[PDB]
């Protein structure tokens, strides 16, 4: 079957040969780029296909154009719209849209295996240690059992907060260089947008439908085999959270007991960026 | 050094190993660093390197590297070069 397989473009049939030509030419079709202007067949798909649809559609292109290699200039055109299409800098990106759906597939295609090797070792540390421990992880008073001490949790909850951030500031050197292309093709056309913290909405951005999900669901993701117990569920949550008000340059308002938690968030706010 | 079983294994650990190198995407290497290497594997499959191995006669060294499931020669430190 090997020999068979590999034989070659001599043996198969006149109609096997024209469905590839054909094919190929809608391919090309597609992969068209006029010169000072975005992709004509792109801004088409992105305006009239209808939203149940919306994913399936961005999963076919983000399959296209990389390999086709041309993917920078997809989601250049792609985020070209979006930053026009969108005005307040909190509001960028975070809703359903079309840009959403590329950018999230993008990131579970592209950093899956970055973002399993980031976060096993630091899953392994809770998974034995602070296990043994049974090191609780609630903050706030009312949801806090009686025989609880709430500055204990709190101390524990930040020093798993400076282990899971300094592992990734430390493995900043290792990314994919699409990733990388992924993250420069936003980063230029939000400075584009504005002037101020261009790289702080990219950052945002970057932990809200990356990092921040993998916190969330680590069995979801797939790293861990297993799911948690509950009380290191609530203490991923609460990661989530803060490393969020770190990218969003910003800290806690409504919640008193992360309110000694904004000097730490705004003591990174430089390293982070 | 040793007895068939354990060259073989030798050389079934250095075609593995070149093997490993080039497909995985933890390196990311280049696309002219996997052409080299390419050629590399390509040359180590090489009768030339099975002697170089002290392997000889033997067609297949995935074969005779299980071969219980299923000395004499000299060794010279050009090879080893």
């Amino acid at each position: 079957l090997t020999k068979i397989l590999q034989q070659g473009t001599e043996f198969d049939t006149l109609a096997e040969t024209v469905l590839a030509d054909r094919f190929e030419r809608l391919v090309e079709l597609v992969t068209m780029m006029g010169d000072q202007g975005e992709l004509p067949i792109a801004m088409a798909l992105a305006n009239v296909v209808p939203c149940s649809q919306w994913d399936e559609l961005a999963r076919v292109l983000v399959t296209l154009f990389d390999s086709r290699h041309l993917l920078y200039q997809l989601l250049w055109n792609m985020f070209s719209k979006e930053v026009e299409l969108a005005d307040s800098m909190q509001t960028l990106f975070r809703g359903n849209s079309l840009a959403s759906k590329i950018m999230t597939f993008c990131f579970k295609v592209y950093g899956a295996t970055y973002l399993q090797k980031l976060l096993d070792p630091l899953l392994r540390i809770v998974i034995t240690s602070s296990d043994w421990q049974h090191v609780s992880f609630e903050v706030d008073p009312t949801r806090l059992e009686p025989s609880e001490s709430l500055e204990e949790n709190q101390r524990n909850l930040l020093q798993m907060t400076e282990k899971f951030f300094h592992a990734i500031i430390s493995s900043s050197s290792e990314f994919p260089p699409q990733l990388r292309s992924v993250c420069h093709c936003l980063y230029q056309v939000v400075s584009q947008r504005f002037p101020q913290n261009s790289i702080g909405a990219v950052g945002s951005a970057m932990f809200l439908r990356f990092i921040n999900p993998a916190i969330v669901s680590p069995y979801e993701a797939g790293i861990l085999d297993k799911k948690p117990p509950p009380r290191i569920e609530r203490g991923l949550k609460l990661m989530s959270k803060i490393l969020q008000s770190i990218a969003n340059h910003v800290l806690f308002t409504k919640e008193e007991h992360m309110r000694p938690f904004n000097d730490f968030v705004k003591s990174n706010f430089d390293a982070a960026r | 050094t040793g007895p068939l079983s354990l060259r073989a294994s030798t050389h079934g650990l250095v075609i593995n190993i070149i093997h490993s190198l080039c497909t995985c995407s933890q390196l990311h290497f280049s696309e002219e660093t996997k052409q080299v290497l390419r050629l590399s594997l390509t040359e180590f499959s090489l009768p030339k390197f099975y002697l170089l191995f002290g392997i000889s006669k033997v067609k297949s060294a995935a074969v005779i590297a299980f071969r219980s499931s299923y000395e004499r020669e000299t060794f010279a430190l050009t090879s080893l070069e």
